């Protein structure tokens, strides 16, 4: 199997930026879907971004559609999520997850999840 | 007076270690024995010369192991086996087969295109199936019989495995090609396998043509019901259309029935189709229905996917037309009995396709009380009591299946002849043993019963038993008898060296009625459960809750004997959809061993000489007691 | 727009039928006698079930064949590229890429693309992709037809990629087929030369130069394989059969009596064992009887030593005078007895030592004192006129049977032999008895010399050239011919032997009886030596080595009489003249056959059915009527047959028409196909209960264009009977294309694709003078011409535009002069695009790759890199619209003609 470790989180300001790095246990190659998910306090776990196996296809949620950019390095076994132009509604625990490629915008086809990282975007 | 006896197998083999047991009956002191093996009709060459001494500590019981060297038209060859006990010479002319062992040929596939490569291995074993180092000649010939590639390999230090290859040229003949192999030392024993050369692509699915019963009852009004099963090679059901046509086969003439042609749909991977009884009878020119009994039926199905992108033909042949779903065979029962002693029938019951039938009750007709049941090997044991009389014993055995009517029951009759004794002394020897599936690790209790006159039973103080496995002497020993012990039990350890079966022949000897030297013998054939001598299992070495994906790494687990060389091949199962013939299996290896067995009868003989010869042994003594000469390599044909 | 095949699909290509041909050794330490080896394998790209078979071999356990272990490899979405085994070159076929969707309740939308290959002619070109979007329902499949034409022979490759919309799932399959030329396989015999080095050739060797393959029907640029068959021809000679051992059962005699009577009983038992050991008739006589007669021979030798005198001589009693004959006859029997039983050799050599000291005059004469009490054993020596010469011959033969055994013991034996041979040669030409010439004909042929006249007298005294006969008892003549047979087998002559043995067998003399001692002993010593040394064959031993300039080695074969390599084939794919050197004895045959591709009629297609497929636009966007008429080519109606109908891309059949067709009496459309949706239905099978051989059976149904597409691939219809897919017939249909075939241009079984663009699509106003010079000064632009269109020969396959070369602006590789004509070829789809008018002028340039025919009849092809621009006339330039073009074209000519192209 394969497990994941999320880093890159922490405390940031309202209008700033930060990128989250996802480290993979085994070889991330031949894994079709690589997705990021978040869960705000008091809310449900929602979809953020998926990337293709080769990186040529992505999908984003409408709330973060022009603001986030997902990338991956199959040689380094790494997934990234560059978060630009932050909002106070983006404060959530960000989860990195391994998928099968089928229905990549839903969590039902992700069998290997990570620990998660806290990304707090304060209004101050 | 002392009698010196020698026992060798009926047939000797080249480069094979044969055993010769030497006995000195009714003698005191040491007996020096010089065993020599010469040629025939000459005596110039000395093929083997071993020496031994029969001491009275071993009760004058010893063996000598020799090996006929393979220095060598269309006729038999013989050797002079000669053992000189002190100054008395006891000699016997023995038939020799020109066999160095066995060769088994495996090809990677059963079918090949022009332009592809035939990967093939040749396994060089002897008569004990153990690997040997010999020179092997290999030929590959076309359907015209012209050898297109010839090799000559040395399997020495190769662990009896000769890997080989050949590239099929593009300009080449289609049909059945052969790979033929023989030992250099025994070029008269040729081993062959076939592979088809054809232009094809691998299909995407397989078709199974399975009738509801593996025969056709001639009085079944429902006709021959056949299920057509099609599914993809990766294990998914096929949607399509099937073209099924039937036919009848009398020997090697096939007569198609064009009225039986049905086009059925294949829904959810399955379809059903019936050859009716009227269409069968009308197609074979309306005879009496009993004339079809003994002929077989074949079914041919052609399944086409609804897309039309792929299609598969499949055939099920050899569906016999029977009046009874069972056949009774006495091929495992002795054809000779001892009068006054019980006679053990080995009723073998088969299905009409030759497979053994399980839990089929059989009974001797006229006995009624005696009734047994067939085990997993298809064999049922029936011990019946015989009168102490020289009459022939006619035995008819019938099945007693509950669901079957009496017309549909099977029957067969055999006759057993009385064992002729020396001088009509009525001195017999009976070997009795229970018949169930024997496996290695078990102990076999062999009962040695003595029916003879009480005025001479104190002279018999030992029996001499011999164990014949794969046409060789595996173990020969002594069973000590005390005076008054009419029955002694020999606990025999059944190891893996007894696979696939063995014979146990025993004898006693004495000077009895008129001062005449009398030898009394008996033999029994014991079947053990067929397996490998060792073991070999291939399975998955991972968890495999996942189904594997193209290109995925997979861990393969191989379990087997220590120091064994394992050779592998992985074949697309779509190859076997096109051709599944000439595949190497372990059951085919045990077919080759049992056909090469120099024993011909599952029990005793007409006299003591018949007991040894039917078990594949010679007997020769200084008192004139000897077996008849065997000059034919094959067994007598019934 | 988004190309979904941007997934960077690396297509699946490893589809072996068999793999894992590996050898593993179980060296791991055993646990309860079982060693477990873990083995990491990489599965191949195939989506199938693999059957893995292991066989083990063990020093202590033997051979074990494991039960087969299966591994199924699958995906939820994958392509199955159903490729045939072979395709004929330039023949249009329809392959099927089947796309499988094993999702449970998800309907897939897939973009599937056939990749371009220059070895094929398809709708996929170098500048245009053959992409389409299909819908696959869950737990279903969809067949995507692709129409291709292979253009070059050999192993060519077909790749199909696919990627699903809204899921990150992709797949590609890259398989290969063989492209075989249009001919039929045929074999021809190159040479049949009989090898005989002792009859043909010189100095013992025979060189045979083989010509190369003399084919003249071969398809150009195809492989031929030459098969060399060296095969030895075995020859046999006739030999006379041995005497049946059932007639010889009376020769086993228990020897008894005194010193002469014991040898009478010992004689037929020693000679029967000696004859039956040589002929090996003990199997048909009784193998058990051999040892009993062997003890009677020992009983004969034991009781004969009781009458051996202490002077190493032999007499009938111990008080009887010794004999010269009887001592020589014990030497004759005991010497032949040594080969089966021996005890003492000094008895044999002691009798030879006495035979020279006492009974050898220096004349060489053996004289008999006659104490032979039995005149029966004497044989032909009794009642002989020349009894002096016949006895000298008898004792001399006895000395030679014991010469090889008593060479060191009796050193004076070659002295008496030479003296006895000297006496025989002097009075050989004076004998008048056939017995004396026979026994002294063997006595002088044994290790010695008979002169030319002496051999002539030995052969001419054979009356009827087969027997030696004299007045007297016939046992003397049977003994004499037995001596004359041993003479002819000692001289190794075999032209006089067969009438001699035939007479001995026709005598039917089986030995035994009164006075039969010489006659039984000699007739089975001679007939044993005939079976010992006999020409069964003519000794085949050919050393044939072949020197081929196709390789750097010479392959030899020793064709013995041994049956290991009676024939040996040597394949050589190189077709070159080679040398066969053959030396040795015997005869052999050489066969050289070359297989090749013979160009015949390409009529293997549609050999069992006529098939006519018409598509007519007879009146939701477009609606055409697809009509299929078929007829079987047999004497009777065909049985159940299959119509494999393929839709042209964007079309689907009318559902109400198929339900009416399925209701037919002799037709069946399955319920699966009728319940399909209107879209994603591009294949269809109509089953036929029969198809007539007398008339065309015709069906027709409407097809509707549910999706507009820029390029319509032709549909296909395929007919076959159920029992034979190979005997099929495929016709293609497409509106605006001839018989549904894709546009190609062919000449002498070489086609190039014509699905490319018509010409360079740059507008006449968007091009400048500098743009014309920069394009035309490229090195790829071979010719630049000003032309005038003379005639437009319209045809249905392609339009031919005959151009007169008005000006050679840049001369290419075609030396064309002004006023000459060249034909410009373009497919009929470009007739409306080119808009070429007769007597109009044009500026034309193109590549040298657009040349077509040979240099005397060179045609030009108007391809995608051919520039075709209208050149207005000189009076037409007075308009203001043509001012820009005429200023460019007149400057384009003056810049290229006067100054050329720099760099
Ligand atoms: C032959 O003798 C050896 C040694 O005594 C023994 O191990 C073996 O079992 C004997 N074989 C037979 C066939 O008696
Ligand atoms: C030669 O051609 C004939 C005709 O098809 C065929 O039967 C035969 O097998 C061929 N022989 C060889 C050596 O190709």
């Amino acid at each position: 199997q394969v497990q994941l470790v999320e880093t890159g989180g922490g405390l940031v300001q309202a209008g700033g930026s930060l990128r989250l790095s996802c480290a993979a246990s085994g070889s991330i190659f031949s894994i079709n879907a690589m997705g990021w998910f978040r869960q705000a306090p008091g809310k449900e776990r929602e979809f953020v971004a998926t990337i293709n196996r080769s990186g040529g296809r992505t999908y984003y949620a409408d709330s973060v559609k022009g603001r986030f950019t997902i990338s991956r390095d199959n040689g380094k076994n790494m997934v990234y999520l560059q978060m630009h132009s932050l909002k106070p509604e983006d404060t959530a625990i960000y989860y990195c997850a391994a998928g099968t490629g089928w229905s990549p915008q839903t969590d039902n086809e992700y069998n290997y999840w990570g620990q998660g990282t806290q990304v707090t975007v304060s209004s101050h | 007076s002392p009698m010196y006896s020698i026992i060798t197998p009926n047939i000797l083999r080249l480069e094979s270690e044969e055993t010769m047991v030497l006995e000195a009956h009714d003698a005191q002191g040491d007996v020096p024995v010089t065993v020599t093996v010469h040629d025939f009709p000459g005596k110039k060459l000395v093929l083997s010369s071993e020496k031994t001494v029969l001491t009275p500590a071993t009760n004058h019981m010893g063996n000598v192991t020799f090996t006929i060297p393979a220095n060598r038209k269309g006729r038999n060859k013989f050797v002079t086996v000669q053992a000189t006990f002190g100054t008395q010479v006891v000699e016997k002319v023995v038939l020799v087969s020109l066999q160095s062992g066995y060769l088994f040929i495996q090809t990677d596939k059963t079918i090949y295109t022009p332009g592809s490569t035939v990967l093939y291995r040749i396994f060089t074993v002897n008569h004990k199936l153990l690997p040997v180092g010999r020179t092997v000649m290999v030929n590959i010939e076309n359907p015209e019989g012209i050898p297109v590639k010839q090799d000559s390999l040395s399997s020495q230090n190769q662990l009896g495995v000769l890997p080989l290859s050949w590239d099929i040229p593009e300009l080449v003949n289609m049909g059945q090609w052969k790979i033929r192999a023989y030992y250099e030392n025994s070029p008269q024993q040729v081993f062959s396998t076939e592979f088809e050369v054809k232009e094809y692509v691998l299909p995407s699915f397989e078709v199974i043509v399975e009738p509801t019963e593996k025969f056709y009852y001639i009085y079944n009004e429902k006709g021959l019901e056949v299920t057509i099963t099609a599914r993809f090679l990766y294990g998914k059901k096929v949607e399509g259309t099937a073209f099924v046509i039937f036919g009848i086969q009398d020997g090697e003439q096939r007569i198609s029935l064009p009225e039986s042609l049905k086009r059925i749909p294949i829904e959810d991977g399955s379809g059903e189709v019936v050859l009716s009884r009227k269409v069968l009878l009308d197609g074979v020119q309306n005879p009496r229905a009993e004339d079809l009994v003994g002929k077989s039926l074949y079914v041919s199905a052609t399944v086409i996917l609804h897309s039309g992108s792929d299609m598969v033909q499949a055939e099920r042949s050899g569906i016999p037309i029977v009046t009874s779903p069972y056949q009774i065979h006495f091929t495992k029962t002795p054809k000779y009995f001892k009068p006054g002693m019980p006679f053990d029938l080995m009723v073998f019951v088969t299905n009409p396709d030759g497979s053994p039938a399980y839990r089929v009750p059989v009974a001797v007709q006229g006995e009624d009380t005696v009734q047994s049941l067939t085990q997993g090997d298809g064999v049922a044991k029936l011990s019946i009591n015989t009168h102490p009389s020289q009459k022939p014993l006619s035995i008819t055995v019938r099945t007693k299946k509950q669901e079957l009517s009496e017309a549909e029951q099977a029957t067969r009759t055999m006759q057993a002849l009385p064992y002729s004794t020396v001088g009509n002394s009525n001195n017999y020897l009976h070997l009795s043993v229970l018949r169930t599936e024997l496996r290695p690790g078990e102990t076999l209790n062999v009962n040695f019963l003595l029916r003879m006159d009480r005025a001479h039973e104190a002279k018999i103080r030992y029996y001499t038993y011999l164990i014949m496995n794969k046409g060789r002497l595996l173990k020969a020993g002594r069973q000590v008898r005390e005076p008054g012990q009419d029955l002694v039990v020999l606990p025999l350890s059944i190891t893996t060296d007894f696979i696939p079966s063995f014979r146990l022949v025993a004898y006693y000897t004495l000077i009895g009625a008129s001062g005449q030297r009398e030898v009394v013998a008996d033999s029994v054939w014991v079947d053990v459960k067929d397996s490998c001598v060792g073991s070999l299992v291939v399975k998955s070495g991972q968890s495999e809750d996942r189904q594997p994906v193209p290109g995925q790494q997979m861990t393969l687990k191989i379990e087997g004997d220590h120091g064994a060389r394992v050779v592998l091949v992985a074949v697309d199962k779509g190859v076997f959809v096109l051709n599944k013939k000439n595949k190497l299996t372990q059951s085919k290896i045990w077919d080759v061993v049992e056909k090469a067995d120099i024993g011909c009868t599952p029990g005793s003989g007409k006299d003591y000489a018949g007991v040894f010869s039917d078990a594949g042994l010679t007997f020769t003594s200084s008192s004139g007691q000897q077996t008849a000469q065997r000059a034919e390599l094959q067994c007598p044909q019934p | 727009e988004d190309i979904i095949a941007e997934e960077n699909i690396v297509s699946r290509s490893e589809f072996p039928e068999s793999w894992l041909w590996n050898v593993e050794d179980l060296k791991e330490p055993p646990k309860n006698g079982i060693s477990t080896k873990l083995m990491n394998i990489f599965l191949k790209d195939s989506i199938t079930t693999w059957e893995i078979l292991a066989v083990s071999m063990s020093d202590k356990k033997g051979i074990c064949v494991a039960d087969p272990f299966e591994v199924t490899v699958m995906q939820d979405f994958f392509i199955d590229l159903r490729l045939p085994y072979s395709v004929v070159r330039n023949e249009q076929v329809e392959i099927r890429a089947v796309l499988y969707n094993y999702r449970q309740n998800q309907e897939l939308k897939v973009r599937v693309e056939l990749l371009h290959n220059p070895a094929f002619c398809s709708l996929a070109t170098t500048k245009r992709r053959h992409q389409q979007t299909v819908t696959i329902p869950p737990k279903s499949s969809l067949s995507v037809p692709y129409v291709i034409v292979p253009l070059k022979t050999g192993l060519q490759e077909v790749e199909v990629k696919a990627a699903v919309y809204h899921h990150f799932i992709s797949d590609g399959v890259r398989k290969s087929l063989k492209v075989v030329p249009e001919g039929i396989r045929m074999n021809k015999t190159v040479a049949v030369r009989t090898l005989d080095p002792e009859r043909l050739g010189r100095e013992g060797v025979q060189k045979e130069d083989i010509p190369p393959a003399d084919l003249s029907d071969q398809v150009p640029d195809t492989e031929s394989e030459t098969r060399i068959l060296l095969q030895g021809t075995p020859v046999a000679q006739m030999t006379e059969d041995a005497v049946d051992a059932e007639r010889l059962k009376h020769l086993i005699v228990t020897p008894s009596g005194c010193g002469e009577e014991n040898m009478i009983g010992m004689t037929p038992t020693v000679i029967a064992v000696h004859y039956l050991d040589e002929t090996e008739q003990w199997e048909k006589f009784g193998l058990e009887k051999r040892q009993g007669a062997l003890e009677l021979i020992k009983k004969g030798y034991t009781q004969q030593l009781a009458f051996r005198q202490p002077s190493s001589a032999f007499a009938a009693f111990v008080k009887r005078a010794p004999s010269t004959w009887l001592t020589a006859y014990v030497v004759k029997v005991f010497s032949l007895a040594v080969n089966l039983i021996a005890i003492d050799s000094q008895v044999l050599c002691g009798a030879v030592k006495w035979l020279i000291l006492e009974k050898q005059k220096p004349d060489g004469v053996f004289q008999e004192d006659a104490p032979v009490i039995h005149q029966e054993m004497i044989g032909g020596l009794r009642n002989n006129n020349e009894k002096d010469m016949a006895l000298t011959a008898f004792v001399l033969i006895s000395l030679q049977e014991a010469k090889d055994i008593c060479e060191e013991q009796v050193n004076s034996l070659p002295g008496s032999i030479t003296k006895a041979g000297d006496f025989l040669e002097a009075n050989y030409m004076n004998l008048q008895r056939s017995y004396t010439v026979a026994i002294a004909g063997y006595a002088l042929a044994q290790m010695g010399r008979l002169k030319g006249p002496l051999l002539n007298k030995f052969l001419t005294t054979a009356k009827d050239k087969n027997r030696w006969e004299d007045p007297g008892k016939q046992l003397y003549n049977v003994e004499a011919t037995s001596y004359a047979l041993l003479a002819l087998l000692q001289l190794k002559d075999f032209d006089f032997v067969p009438p001699v043995v035939r007479w001995l067998n026709e005598q039917r003399y089986y030995g035994g009886g009164y006075g039969s001692t010489q006659a039984t002993f000699m007739v089975f010593q001679a007939l044993a030596q005939y079976q010992k040394d006999a020409p069964d064959h003519q000794e085949l031993n050919l050393d044939v080595s072949l020197q081929l300039p196709s390789r750097s080695s010479k392959i030899t074969h020793r064709i013995h009489w041994e049956s290991a390599s009676l024939l040996r084939s040597e394949e050589t794919k190189e077709n070159e003249g080679f040398t066969v050197t053959a030396e040795g004895k015997g005869q052999g045959t050489l066969s050289v056959v070359t297989m090749y591709h013979a160009k015949a009629k390409d009529q293997l297609t549609c050999n069992k059915f006529d098939l006519k497929v018409t598509i007519k636009p007879a009146p939701a966007k477009n609606t055409m009527i697809l009509e299929i008429c078929t007829r079987y080519r047999g004497d009777q109606d065909a049985t159940m047959s299959i119509l494999d109908i393929s839709m042209m891309t964007g079309f689907a059949p009318d559902t109400d028409d198929l339900k009416q067709l399925a209701n037919g009496v002799d037709r069946y459309i399955s319920k699966y196909e009728l319940d399909k949706a209107f879209s994603d239905r591009n294949t269809l099978i109509i089953y036929l209960d029969k198809v007539s051989h007398s008339e065309d059976d015709c069906l027709a149904f409407k097809v509707h264009q549910y999706f507009n597409v820029e390029l319509i691939q032709p549909g296909a219809v395929k007919v076959y009977a159920y029992y034979n897919l190979e005997e099929s017939c495929t016709r293609f249909y497409h509106p605006e294309k001839e018989d549904g075939k894709l546009n190609k241009l062919c000449r002498d079984e070489l086609c190039r694709c014509a699905e490319e663009n018509c010409f360079i699509q740059k507008s006449d106003d968007k091009v400048t003078l500098e743009e014309r010079l920069d394009k035309a000064c490229e090195p790829g632009v071979d010719y630049v011409y000003k032309t005038r269109l003379v005639k437009v020969q319209l045809s249905n396959d392609f339009d031919e535009y005959i151009m007169a070369i008005e000006q050679t602006i840049k001369s290419g590789s075609d030396e064309v002069q002004v006023g000459q004509q060249r034909t410009f070829i373009s497919p009929i789809k470009c007739r409306e695009a080119l808009k070429l008018e007769e007597k109009k002028h044009y500026l034309m340039w193109g590549l040298s790759s657009d040349f077509w025919g040979e240099k005397p009849n060179l045609s030009y092809i108007i391809g995608k890199d051919t520039w075709v621009e209208h050149w207005p006339e000189e009076d037409e330039c007075q308009d203001e619209e043509n001012q820009k073009q005429c200023q460019d074209l007149g400057a384009f000519t003056e810049s290229m003609v006067v100054f050329g192209c720099p760099n």
